[PDB]
């Protein structure tokens, strides 16, 4: 058995527990779920106008999942340098999950146009490749929200759990079973603008950042051990 | 889901060969008494196993408390052995040498007899000046500290096997966070996954 | 807890009223050090008028 | 009052400060200046090893600095910047022997981590005809400031609480110094997170205020002795004595 | 002993106490802690774009401490003229401290881009030199916040006490002990923009001001006397 | 009885002998041979100095002699004539360091006069297929007899009470040895009434009875380790550590 204990040979006196930092810092940390709701960068993109897009056109689509994206490293100096952050490092330790996610997408300053955001629980996830942000229409019956840039250029979201499942896969997904692609993402969030073709040209190569966190609904399943890890200071310095 | 739910899981972290002809002072491991235990897998970056208490320590700034390392000494009841699991608080890198069992037994130590029972979980104490202890590795940042203390394992009496069994014996070393283990400050994690081991340099030429 | 209840729906204005000088609580930015502080009048400094 | 009848034994009562086997006396009443209240044991938060008291051996008094003080020393002049958990060892390793010969300090040789409150007496043996006044001041972590080179003066250390030694009445300065540092333990040897500043609590510094003023036929010398008791100490982290490096000269 | 009193030779009758201004001005002042929460200028910088910075790049980093910065005096006419302000003048009188800090960083008008702000308790402070504001990536697991310039260009902060210490050094720090550098700052706050390389050129040589105050958690330790002081009217006039 | 079901953890219960921070185990039941009952503290009759117990530091176990024992050693053959209050120091000064590095023995460095009861374990780690039997015997004041050269044999030391170590079952010999000497204190350094025979209580001698008998393909070596606890010690007569001469090789 793993967690058995054959013969304790303790030398120690009993330590005063700090109560996981509650005694010093005035706050507990034993519950890792209350750390999980600290926001983490999900994926940062650069806007790129390909066609003279209609107002209906989504500017980018991305699947929505707590696993962390297919990591997209001119590299992005965070994903080149600060690997993975927190939440997929915890999410490596659990085979399944079930629960909500929060997003809080942040938009740049020079944009002014109105923003529509969709949840699409119809969309499956086909393989771990193309499970990243994709620069590409608006739809009716999908769950929708418009944030106005002029009031405040940061939308916030509580994207719920819409799966016909008991829980969903949390490790990186190879798409073995064909219906199992229905059971990885919560759905698919799409961000699109109402900007016309003349004004969206100014917004090219502006960053759009998306954050994420779980938001109290998430409850992880059966334990799985960690994968092999990379130690970050061993990464090379940029020789100049 | 709980830090102590992770820290109460053994993770296999060291294979130590233990032969017949190892002498009565030979070192078996000098590995550090943090949860950050170095286990190297044989890419231009390298990947490492860790204990679960090692990783869930690596998602925090500071840790404290005991570290129960389990020595599972795989042998028959015909093998007879004896080995110290010692523990010295506060040995720097220059003091990583000069170590042997005779200078070990001054500090806290546990002598074990390998016999009809073959397994024991030593509880590594937390002995440090500081209430907590900073993460050994940190972010990708060359400053920011080695271990608080060091474990040692010397062969006090060498293996005297019977001539029907083998000269060599595996010793497996598990690591589990102790009952008083606790971590506090949530910072940038020092470990990344191996889902995407690709790395991009940023030379300027 | 997620607070999904739909929020308020106001009107901004830039400035508090001016002609109002009566039973009306006026919020400001006091350069006094104390929030409950009020200028006072000791035993001789209580004014006659 | 007003009936001094001195016999063969002098007049005054010789007051004791009995301890373990070092017993020392002064003829005059002390002038203590306690800086901080008494601290807790602090063994519950960061030590699971055998935290052993040594009040039978470590609470003995021990002379760590005697020095000659004459009238040639000017107004604002240092005499001794004793760093007290170091100077207990530095007087030993200055005085031609190792730590294992003095029974006060062998738990520093064995154990690695120290805590504890100090008692510090600064006795003078001035003649009554001399006029002068030393001051003793405890400061916390002198070497952890760079600006103490601007402060190392009698006017700075007068503002904090400080003992005074008048050479007129040959007053003695008892001085309770409770342990107060940022981390609740001082290490005793090279330690994996700091090396420099080992076992440093701060400065006991003895600054002159009133220099010796005497006649032409005056007693020029005035020796000053400093003793230290170490009572509420705790020692933890037992390790080998061969790890203990010598303290800095 | 310092605070002893050998022989009182009072001539005075007993004065009416005003209760430290409560009787006249309607407010007490005896507690100096309630003065400490009045904001004071921490350090004012001028933006300077060195490289065509990525969106991840921090624009400036600075250690966070109630001691007051290494004072950076074309001089800044406040730090040339009004020396040190209040809070390091009180903080000269105490060797240690322990508690929170508040910041309220104020940003200029012509900037529009989104602002991310980090607390990094990993960062030590190496010597009193380079303990000032430094014009230089974004990180995941550090405590983060984004203020949007378009809503309001002044972020506010409650940066907590994250040290593994009993308290921290409050005088100016010479970095004697190597681990003691972990115990001076609360951590390190970094301010970085999401501005692209084209629009950040307009924001060059715009001032970014940072304030500070303690915010009720701060509790100063053992008394230490004041250092020598400089009298401010003795400073020379600018001869024209 | 009669249901051995061994799992991954083996079969037997690992019994402890927990103390201060040195904790040591044996797989087999001991065979103690207590020679004399427990003695009194003896501090009331001849010591007015601070008689300080050190059970937090001196009651740790300490390895003092390990040695190889092969089959070439004959029937009536010595292995180690350990003189136990000396051999605790002689293993230290043999093992390339002074007394101040080992926390068990620093009160011997400081204090001058010792008393105390000893605990002595002689562990073996023989293979089960070996056949042999050592004996451990405590004798009082071996060096205070000249005729022990006639007695130093297994037949003499069998008549007094003595522990036995069978190499078949790899038995362990715990051995309580209470302090019994003519004078109720053993000195620790050169003393004004005797010098020779310093800190000598007598012989722990480990005589072979049954030598190693094995096959042609047998395990020749059989290492023997000796630990010593020192629990009811009292130390008196505090003096300087520079007086303490080294023990004899
Ligand atoms: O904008 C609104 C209006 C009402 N309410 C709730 O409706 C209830 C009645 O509003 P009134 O102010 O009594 C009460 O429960 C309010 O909290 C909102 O929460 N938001």
């Amino acid at each position: 058995e793993e967690s058995r204990n054959t013969t304790v040979l303790d030398t120690t006196t009993t330590l005063q527990s700090s109560g996981f930092g509650r005694a010093f810092f005035g706050e507990a940390f034993n519950d890792l779920k209350t750390l999980m709701r600290r926001y983490q960068l999900y994926g940062q993109l650069l806007l790129s106008v390909t066609t003279d897009k209609d107002i209906d056109h989504c500017m980018f689509t991305f699947p929505c999942l707590p696993q962390g994206l297919a990591l997209d490293i001119s590299p992005h100096e965070i994903f080149n340098r600060c690997r993975d952050g927190i939440i997929p490092l915890i999410a490596s330790g659990y085979r399944f999950y079930r629960g909500d996610l929060r997003y809080k997408i942040v938009f740049p300053s020079n944009v002014n146009s109105n923003i529509w955001v969709q949840h699409r629980p119809d969309r499956r996830l086909e393989g771990w490749s193309a499970a990243k942000i994709v620069n590409c229409v608006y739809n009716h019956g999908y769950a929708s929200h418009i944030q106005i840039t002029r009031v405040n250029n940061v939308i916030e979201l509580e994207v719920p759990f819409y799966n016909a499942t008991c829980y969903n896969y949390l490790q990186a997904f190879n798409a073995s079973s064909a219906a199992s692609s229905y059971a990885v993402s919560l759905g698919e969030i799409s961000v699109g603008f109402q900007a016309t073709s003349d004004d969206i040209a100014s917004i090219v190569n502006k960053p759009v950042t998306i954050y994420y966190s779980i938001g109290d609904g998430m409850q992880f399943s059966q334990w799985v051990g960690y994968q092999p890890m990379m130690i970050l200071d061993q990464l090379p310095a940029p020789v100049v | 889901m709980t830090v102590s739910s992770i820290a109460s899981r053994y993770g296999l972290i060291r294979r130590v060969q233990w032969k017949k002809d190892h002498a009565k002072g030979s070192l078996l491991l000098q590995l550090d008494a943090d949860p950050f235990v170095e286990q190297r897998i044989e890419n231009p970056i390298s990947l490492y196993w860790f204990a679960p208490v090692g990783v869930v320590s690596s998602m925090f700034m500071q840790w404290r408390g005991s570290l129960e390392y389990r020595f599972d000494i795989i042998a028959s009841q015909f093998h007879t052995g004896r080995l110290i699991v010692g523990y010295v608080p506060g040995l720097t890198a220059s003091l990583q040498l000069q170590m042997d069992y005779m200078k070990l037994k001054s500090s806290s130590y546990v002598v074990f007899d390998l016999q009809e029972s073959n397994s024991f979980t030593f509880e590594v104490p937390y002995v440090s000046y500081r209430p907590w202890w900073v993460r050994k590795y940190g972010g990708n940042y060359l400053p920011s500290t080695d271990a608080p203390s060091t474990l040692f394992m010397y062969v006090q009496v060498p293996l005297i096997p019977m001539e029907a069994v083998s000269d060599t014996i595996d010793i497996n070393v598990y690591v589990r966070g102790g009952s008083s283990f606790e971590v506090c400050v949530p910072v940038q994690p020092s470990l990344g996954l191996n889902w995407n081991t690709d790395f991009i340099l940023r030379n300027d030429e | 807890p997620s607070y999904q209840q739909s929020p308020r729906h106001f009107v901004p204005t830039g400035m508090h009223s001016l002609a109002l000088g009566t039973n009306l609580v006026e919020p400001l930015h006091a350069l006094r050090l104390d929030a409950a502080g009020t200028t006072q009048h000791p035993v001789g400094c209580a004014p006659d008028e | 009052m007003d009936n001094p009848n001195p016999g063969p034994d002098g007049e005054g009562e010789v007051e004791l400060e009995k301890d373990s086997n070092v017993v020392l006396t002064t003829q005059r009443d002390p002038s203590t200046s306690i800086p901080a209240p008494v601290s807790v044991k602090w063994s519950r938060w960061t030590s699971n090893d055998v935290v052993d008291d040594y009040a039978t051996i470590t609470s003995r008094w021990y002379q760590i600095a005697e020095f000659v003080w004459s009238k040639d020393d000017p107004f604002d002049k240092e005499l001794a910047r004793l760093i007290l958990p170091r100077a207990l060892l530095s007087s030993i390793e200055a005085n031609s022997d190792a730590i294992c010969d003095v029974p006060n300090t062998i738990p520093f040789k064995v154990h690695a981590y120290w805590r504890g409150d100090m008692e510090v007496r600064v006795q003078i043996n001035s003649n009554k005809f001399q006029v002068g006044q030393l001051q003793a001041t405890w400061y916390y972590s002198d070497h952890e400031n760079l600006n103490i080179s601007s402060k190392r003066s009698v006017y700075g250390f007068s503002q904090m609480d400080h003992a005074l030694i008048s050479a007129s009445a040959s007053n003695e300065a008892k001085l309770v110094i409770p342990f107060k540092h940022v981390y609740p333990f001082l290490p005793t040897r090279i330690v994996p997170d700091w090396t420099t500043g080992i076992l440093d609590m701060g400065a006991l510094n003895i600054r002159v205020i009133a220099p010796l003023r005497m006649s032409a036929t005056g007693p020029t010398t005035c020796n000053v002795v400093v003793f230290i008791k170490l009572n509420n100490s705790e020692f933890t982290g037992t390790s080998s004595g061969k790890f203990y490096a010598s303290q800095i000269r």
